[PDB]
DNA sequence: CACAGTGATGCAAATCAAGTGTGAAGCCAGACAAAAACC
DNA sequence: GGTTTTTGTCTGGCTTCACACTTGATTTGCATCACTGTGTAAGACAGGCCAGAT
DNA sequence: TATCTGGCCTGTCTTA
């Protein structure tokens, strides 16, 4: 667990909080730009690459058959297995939120320049309303395949919503959605074990399996302690969930997560309360039937990420956490990696 | 206060001679002071000559909107009172603060409030 | 014993000494009026008085002897403290002053004041719209609201990092309108028309929307706010009456770019560029706009209720916001023209002939199509076929020209052909950089010399003022060797002097009937001296606001009217008006400063007020 | 230990308004006389 | 001292005016709060570097 | 050869 500070290019402005980076076999990509795409870089798309400590943000193109889906904070983002990424919610630039789903897969990689395919997928049955701060994953049950959405938040809907309180936000209903990408359809299950809003948790999938950690309840303003166990049963008939409580939950907002190892995975950053940040980091080790969460030793933080009174990051998919603050005001933001 | 000369003392005494002489009687004040001057014009005035020296002594030592519901429940009241200003007033609160029964005056009141804003 | 001056005197003393002309004034009363004592030496003094040249004492005593209670309604106090740019604080000086120099309370304390202000703010007067508007409230008491709407600001959501006061819209709109009842009462009569009428009136509103820099933080607790600002506003430009098969015209605005009626609707600490934080703090504005569009207000006035229909013409806009919020490319971008589809290319090749195709729901078809890529195209043939429109528009703005800032353009090309002509690159094509900044210092100097101009870092709205002028070319021309060249600056500065009036009068129909006719024939010769003699600049390329002043200017006036009038000129003066408000309007503290600089400046833009300080001139 | 503001708040102090008859202050009348400044 | 002008005193009644008190509601006075701006360009000095002088 | 001053440059320090 090593920190290094990271030093970035001329257009380091596009990095904001609630951006995504994708992995496509071991080349990071950028995605959710701070502002419209301008005619530097059209897709909003780019090449995110460090080298020796130096992060260069290059542009990418996309292929002759894909969207130009605009650029989204907080979207529910989502690795598949032919390796893909899904994105489903989010913030537009024009504080929009949308409904819809992109698919980023790779077209091309002719002279290790990379060209996405960017389609729109469309979706029917119970679609979730537009989220952001929500979570998607997908599961594997019975040699099927099925992807599970939980959690968020959206704006008031169009009968209660006011001008004067035109960007009050509030937890989505708890259902957990069942989204089928091969049928295009979506089905929502009401689960007595989930009865409160979430949004800003972590989501680890294994197997059958997805776990529910820490978040935001915004109508209770807690961050709870407990963990969320969420099993996909996909026999021939109607796909059923169960869900479990299993406590020595973690109590974390907003927290990273990366997968350092087979069947274990890291937790860092987050806060635990609105003005307390999350200085701990967790590991997470799966067996088949079983989860543990265990106490991990802290990384060497700087003066600087210890009274800073927020900080933003992702996973960028090698077991290395791209990390930001806001510094200084010249450069708006500090970033440090994070490696384990 | 104030200090009395010789002449004046004498005018003052000749005002409580014409007093006693005639009772029922009022003084001009012009002609008496033409006649005060004409008697007036050397031991007569030594008398008061010898009083006025008495007075500057004398003179040392004195050197060193419509009406609130109150207001409209006591002018109705105010009458039997006056059969029965300040003792009128504290007779009148007291009462007041004796005594629902102040809602009609109120309305009336509040009938007014308007009429004075507009 | 010297006699004493008459007026040192007691009482007694001043009888004695005019015992004898007392009994002889007061035979004369007898005599000759009737025994007034009274009445024949008041006379007699103010007659002297006035013979003295000292008219003041005695009007003065004449108003004593009358019942003259001398005070000032607080409503009229509130008209001299607000347009006379006096500050509670100050004006508590002078109040507490008066009064106890004079021992009467000629102006009325800040309480009074402040309770006169209720009636001209937002939030006061009751109004109903039919229908209800959509995704608004009717409440109708909401004055100054939270400009950032309930943005959601714990520490998991984005950062918000600006502070943000508003009003309603509507809420805005009829305290506007009440505030201009008067006026639109009189409107009426001048046209022969009931006064009671109630009819469907017509409110024409200018739309205008500003960004500014240097706007100092304070020091304190809050949220570390960025140094820039941006001000939404409205001005009431006409309104008419429908009275027949006619429309009548009742009220339209005099001074159409006036700090004095440029309504400010929202003031907001932050950047202009930081598109999440516009659209955050102005989506709220736009959709109580977009309800207000679908309804008639119903509101009473003067007893008897009346109905309003609203237009929002949005044209206060500089070409950088314009496309910014209609989901434009940046002003390099080669399509160059936000009323068209040309390219910056086509337009230096055909100058003149294009007409105007853009509008806010042609960009909202446009980005969509960009986004879903329906032809599955490349990116140039996409772009090609939105024609530049990559992003989703968010504001309507009206398809026009700001004739602020194509003054202001248009004077820094013609700059740069004064410094060019110096150098006659139209002979001679390369140059060296310091070649170049010395063209700039003679014609710098010259200007200070003939002109008595200063130099200054970036262009402004009077040195384009007195620049565009032909003494300037004149100037200009003893620099300039070639005489063949004196002719051609000489012709484009009068073609360009026959166009102006056009698109900067109020009514060029009325005002240069003329120069709007020829429009179109001088704007082709311009065009034309463009590409022949000045033709090592306008080859292949040409500027934004040439574009717009040589294509479009025609159309515009026959759809609109005018120009000049719906320019951001009163939005910026509006500006000079938050600066100073902000240092001596408003608590000087981080969480009060928008909403007291809000609050005074709307009673600033009130005519209600304004019209107290036209008393004199009855 | 700079300093005169910047507007809104809210609490204390003032003011109001009504009933009517007390005393206190100034005033008038003619005439002459204290004090207090000047040859 | 003689002389000249300020201030009175003597009286009965004339007018105008402040005051007397209580109650609840307005209208004024005032201190309080955390922050504002005016302080805002260039010279002195040391230490490295290398070509042309010693 | 073997040093050696002087400009030159950059950079910090002092007051604005
Ligand atoms: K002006
Ligand atoms: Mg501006
Ligand atoms: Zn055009």
């Amino acid at each position: 667990v090593s920190l290094q500070m990271v030093t970035v290019g001329h257009n380091i402005a596009l990095i904001q909080p609630g951006f995504s980076l994708m992995n496509f076999d071991g080349q990071v990509f950028f995605f959710g730009q701070k502002g419209w795409p301008k005619r530097s870089c059209p897709t909003g798309v780019f090449h995110f690459d460090i080298k020796q400590n130096h992060l260069k943000l290059k542009p990418a193109i996309f292929s002759k058959d894909s969207c130009y889906l605009p650029p989204l904070r907080y979207p529910a983002t989502c690795s598949y297995k032919k390796h893909q990424y899904i994105i489903h919610g989010g913030k537009t630039p024009n504080n929009e939120l949308s409904d819809k789903i992109y698919i980023m897969s790779v077209a091309c990689k002719n002279n290790k320049k990379v060209t996405f395919r960017c389609t729109e997928k469309d979706l029917v049955g119970d679609v979730p309303e537009p989220r952001y701060g929500h979570s998607i994953d997908v599961v594997y049950s019975r040699g099927k395949s099925m992807g599970v959405l939980f959690g968020g938040r959206s704006y008031m809907p169009s009968t209660q919503r006011t001008t004067e309180k035109w960007n009050s936000v509030a937890d989505c209903l708890p259902h957990v959605f069942l989204i089928d990408f091969e049928f295009g359809c979506a089905t929502s299950y009401i689960l007595p074990e989930l009865q409160d809003g979430l949004s800003f948790h972590v989501s680890i999938a294994r197997n059958d399996t997805v776990y529910i950690l820490g978040g935001h309840s915004l109508a209770s303003n807690i961050r709870p302690a407990n963990l969320y166990r969420i099993r996909v049963d996909l026999p021939l008939g109607t796909p059923a969930v169960n869900c479990t409580v299993l406590p020595g939950g973690i109590s974390v907002s907003s927290a990273i997560l990366t997968q350092t190892n087979n069947d274990e995975f890291v937790i860092v950053g987050g806060y635990q309360l609105e003005n307390q940040k999350r200085m701990v980091c967790s590991l997470v080790s799966l067996g088949d039937n079983t989860i543990e969460i265990s106490e991990m030793e802290t990384p060497d933080w700087t003066s600087d990420i210890k009274h800073s009174k927020i900080w933003f990051g992702s996973n960028m998919g090698n077991g290395t956490i791209f990390l930001g603050i806001p510094g200084d005001n010249s450069e708006a933001f500090y970033f440090y990696t994070l490696r384990c | 206060r104030g200090k009395m000369s010789s002449y004046a003392f004498f005018v003052q005494t000749c005002r409580e001679e014409h007093k006693k002489k005639h009772p029922d009687a009022s003084v001009n004040f012009s002609e008496f002071s033409k006649k005060c001057s004409e008697r007036w014009k050397a031991k007569e005035k030594g008398k008061f000559e010898d009083m006025a020296k008495a007075d500057k002594a004398r003179y040392e030592r004195e050197m060193k909107r419509p009406p609130s519901a109150f207001f409209l429940f006591c002018s109705e009241y105010r009458p039997k009172i006056k059969g029965e200003i300040g003792d009128v007033a504290k007779k009148l609160g007291e009462m007041w603060n004796n005594t629902d029964d102040k809602q009609p005056y109120e309305k009336k009141a509040a009938k007014l409030k308007e009429k004075y804003e507009k | 014993r010297p006699r004493q001056h008459l007026l040192s005197l007691t009482r007694r003393a001043q009888k004695h000494r005019l015992r004898e002309l007392k009994i002889q004034v007061k035979e004369f009363a007898d005599k000759e009026e009737g025994g007034d004592v009274k009445a024949v030496c008041l006379t007699l003094f103010l007659l002297a008085l006035r013979a003295r040249n000292e008219h003041r004492q005695a009007d003065e005593l004449e108003a004593i002897m009358q019942g003259r209670g001398s005070g000032l309604q607080p409503a009229v106090c509130l008209a001299i403290r607000v347009n006379t740019f006096l500050s509670c604080s100050q004006y508590h000086k002078m109040y507490r002053t008066v009064k106890a120099i004079t021992g009467r309370q000629i102006f009325q304390p800040l309480h009074a004041l402040r309770n006169a202000e209720k009636v001209l703010l937002p939030g006061y007067h009751p109004f109903e719209w039919q229908p209800p508007l959509k995704n608004v409230s009717s409440r109708t008491d909401v004055g100054i609201i939270d400009g950032l709407s309930g943005l959601a600001s714990s520490v998991d959501e984005y950062p918000v990092d600006t502070i943000a006061k508003r009003f309603r819209y509507d809420s805005a709109l009829v305290s506007a309108l009440m505030d201009m009842e008067e006026d639109i009462l009189e409107g009426m009569r001048s046209q022969d028309l009931d006064d009671y009428l109630n009819g469907p009136f017509t409110v024409v509103v200018k739309e205008s929307c500003d960004g500014m820099g240097d706007v100092s933080e304070k020091h304190g607790s809050g949220p570390a706010v960025p140094e820039k600002a941006v001000r939404f506003s409205f001005t009431v430009m006409r309104i008419t009456i429908e009275h027949g098969s006619q429309n009548v015209k009742v009220f339209e605005e005099p001074k159409p770019n006036s700090e004095l009626c440029c309504k400010p609707l929202c003031l907001m600490l932050a950047d202009e560029s930081d598109h999440e934080t516009l659209t955050a703090i102005l989506s709220p504005l736009i959709a109580e706009r977009e309800a207000m569009k679908s309804s008639e207000l119903t509101l009473e006035m003067g007893g008897i209720p009346r109905t309003f229909k609203f237009i929002f013409r949005g044209t206060g806009y500089d070409e950088k916001l314009v496309r910014e919020v209609e989901g434009l490319e940046a002003s390099g971008s080669v399509y160059i023209c936000t009323l068209c589809d040309t390219t910056r290319l086509e337009a230096s090749q055909n100058l003149v002939f294009h007409s105007i195709t853009r509008s806010h729901a042609e960009n909202l078809q446009r980005y969509e199509v960009w986004r879903s890529n329906p032809y599955h195209e490349s990116v140039e043939e996409l772009r090609d076929r939105v024609k530049g429109v990559s992003a989703k528009p968010f504001i309507e703005t009206v398809p026009s020209i700001d004739a602020l800032h194509c003054d202001i353009g248009n004077a820094a090309e013609f700059y740069k052909i004064f410094q060019l002509e110096i150098g006659e690159v139209y002979k001679h094509p390369n140059a060296s950089k310091e070649e170049r900044k010395r063209w700039q210092a003679t014609l710098d100097k010259h200007l200070r010399k003939r002109m008595n101009l200063k130099p200054i870092m970036r262009m402004n709205g009077n040195f384009a003022r007195k620049l565009m002028t032909q003494e300037t070319v004149d100037a200009v021309c003893e620099l300039i060797p070639s005489e063949e060249r004196h002719e051609a600056l000489r012709e484009l500065m009068d073609l360009y002097l026959k166009m102006k009036p056009v698109w900067r009068s109020s009514c060029p129909a009325k005002e240069c009937p003329e120069s709007l006719c020829q429009y179109s024939f001088n704007s082709q010769r311009f065009a034309e001296l463009l590409s022949t003699k000045f033709k090592y600049r306008y080859e292949g390329k040409i500027t934004n606001y040439f574009h717009k002043t040589l294509a479009h200017v025609p159309e515009i006036i026959e759809r609109d009217g005018s120009i000049g009038a719906w320019a951001s000129e009163g939005n910026e003066s509006g500006n000079k008006l938050f600066r100073r408000f902000r240092k001596m309007n408003a608590r000087q503290s981080k969480c009060y400063e928008m909403e007291d600089v809000l609050k005074h400046h709307w009673l600033y833009t009130s005519k209600y007020l304004q019209k107290f300080m036209n008393a004199h001139n009855a």
